[PDB]
């Protein structure tokens, strides 16, 4: 709220107070704040495209997924991008240990709905299962480029504080495509988690309800981990109430 | 006459937002739907999906019936009109919606709904579960990697400085939405086409588990 | 059902404690109890077939039964 100073002298009594609305430094937080999560997402955003470039596949991402035929890069993208995460999660880790399987479906009757990538071991090891019809048809729908997404008073405040500034083939499709890639295989990476640490049958059940997540991860992940990339925002459904009553 | 350009232009704004093509949000009306039908009508290219459409005036709880001819005709007046990649899954999601829109009254406040009715029989994610992963099972690894590997990161930092450069003017928030709005729409693809009973609950308690994990 | 268990040292009192659930052992003991099963009938079928073979009758077993 606000805060007030008095400034005196020892041997004499003329006091001079002023007051501060902490608006102001509130304001200056939270621009801080936001800048620093900002550059945080965008680096790490900038690390998975110069790692899968690294990897040096000709074809642009897109193209990747769309050639079917070529498994091998599927496989090698799907993998790196977990074990990205699981770093990312556990920075002192460089690989996964363990090998893996890698199965690229094809048909309706072999997905599974709301979870395009997912595990099952062979009772040895354990498989990952991609719907590359689903990753494709994910990255191929068309984005908005245009449309900006959002208290007035701190709002009007941040436009008038802060300032604005006026040869890769990304574009912000691109970088929609990654960061959708990204958030896919960080979800598929948490039931992963949960499936190696809590059994099969714990697994499935997070499957059936993803809320376990809630106790199952925040027990290692919000105390040891960096935060999970949806934190930079809070998601909502709209109609919410609404749908859910229909 | 008529503005055969903006009838095509709204036409296909509104066919992209009801067919899920577009994670682009924006508001609609009766004069856009009136625009995209006389569009389609006066369009010789369009007879196909015009008729598709107004067959949707009917119970339009029906399946049309149609030659492989006429499917691929559709299929490719569809795809030139969006410039896609597309399939007759996508042709079923238009006609349900539209068939919702024309059946709905006029009313003051947009009708929030989800997909539904696409592609008889209720299955629940179960039971889909238990088929899929059967089915997953049976199937064989296609590809595979060895144990430990190592995680390819890049190091040139001037490369990755000149990515940052690069991607500074991306607005993160935009490019949030249209990721999380891009993967909930497909989720919605895929239940509606299961035949499976979307969970919004479910895929909402996704998002009250990001935050009770940044909570803490 | 669950179960759990708690770790300590005999000197110190910080105990950690953690919890099981049953349903993952009963599934390994469902599937290995199916699986012996089926290799144990099976191995009677292909037994009972062997058999049959080693008395060396020329016609399968349905041709037999229509003469």
């Amino acid at each position: 709220n606000k805060v007030r100073t008095v400034t005196e002298i020892v041997n004499s009594d003329e006091k001079i107070q002023k007051t501060y609305e902490l608006a102001e430094f509130d304001l200056k937080n939270l621009s801080s704040l936001e800048s620093y999560e900002t550059l945080k997402i965008k680096l790490a955003l900038s690390k998975y495209m110069a790692m899968l470039s690294t990897l040096e596949m000709t074809q642009p991402l897109l193209e990747i997924f769309r050639n079917k035929a070529d498994t091998r890069q599927i496989a090698a993208v799907v993998f790196s991008t977990l074990a990205f995460i699981h770093n990312r999660f556990h920075p002192l880790v460089t690989n996964f240990t363990n090998k893996m399987e890698f199965v690229v479906t094809e048909t309706n009757d072999t997905s599974i709905p709301g979870e395009p990538i997912l595990f099952t071991e062979n009772e040895g090891v354990l498989l990952c299962s991609v719907d590359r019809p689903s990753i494709v048809k994910m990255l191929s729908r068309e984005f908005d480029t245009e449309a900006l997404v959002n208290n007035c008073n701190v709002r009007i405040a941040k436009t008038f504080g802060a300032s604005k500034r006026k040869d890769f083939s990304i574009t912000e499709v691109e970088a929609t495509q990654y960061l959708t890639l990204l958030l896919t295989v960080e979800h598929a990476y948490l039931h992963y988690y949960i499936f190696k640490n809590y059994g099969v049958f714990e697994y499935c059940k997070s499957l059936t309800d993803h809320s376990l997540f809630t106790n199952k991860l925040r027990s290692t992940m919000s105390t040891k981990t960096s935060n999970l990339l949806l934190s930079k925002f809070k998601f909502t459904i709209e109609d919410f109430d609404k749908i859910n009553s229909n | 006459l008529i503005n055969m350009r903006r009838y095509r232009n709204a036409a296909r704004k509104l066919i992209h937002h009801y067919s899920l093509n577009s994670t682009s949000s924006t508001e609609y009306k009766i004069s856009d739907v009136v625009m995209t039908m006389i569009f389609l009508l006066r369009s010789e290219k369009y007879h196909s999906l015009f008729k598709l459409l107004e067959t949707t005036f009917d119970d339009y709880t029906c399946r049309p019936q149609m030659t492989q001819v006429q499917t691929d005709t559709l299929l490719d007046a569809v795809r030139s009109l969006l410039e896609m990649t597309i399939d007759l899954t996508t042709v079923d999601i238009m006609r349900s919606s539209f068939a919702r829109c024309f059946n709905s009254p006029i009313m003051r406040y947009a009708k929030i709904v989800l997909l539904q009715n696409v592609a008889d029989k209720r299955t629940t994610l179960e039971e889909l579960l238990i088929e899929r992963g059967e089915k997953i099972q049976m199937l064989q690894p296609q590809q595979y990697i060895n144990s430990g590997t190592e995680i390819p990161f890049c190091d040139d930092a001037e490369f990755l400085n000149r990515l940052l450069k690069h991607i500074d003017p991306y607005p993160l928030s935009r490019m949030y939405y249209n990721a999380a709005n891009t993967m909930f729409y497909t989720t919605m693809e895929n239940y509606a086409v299961s035949n499976c009973k979307f969970n919004i609950e479910d895929y909402n308690n996704i998002f009250k588990v990001m935050e009770n994990i940044r909570k803490h």
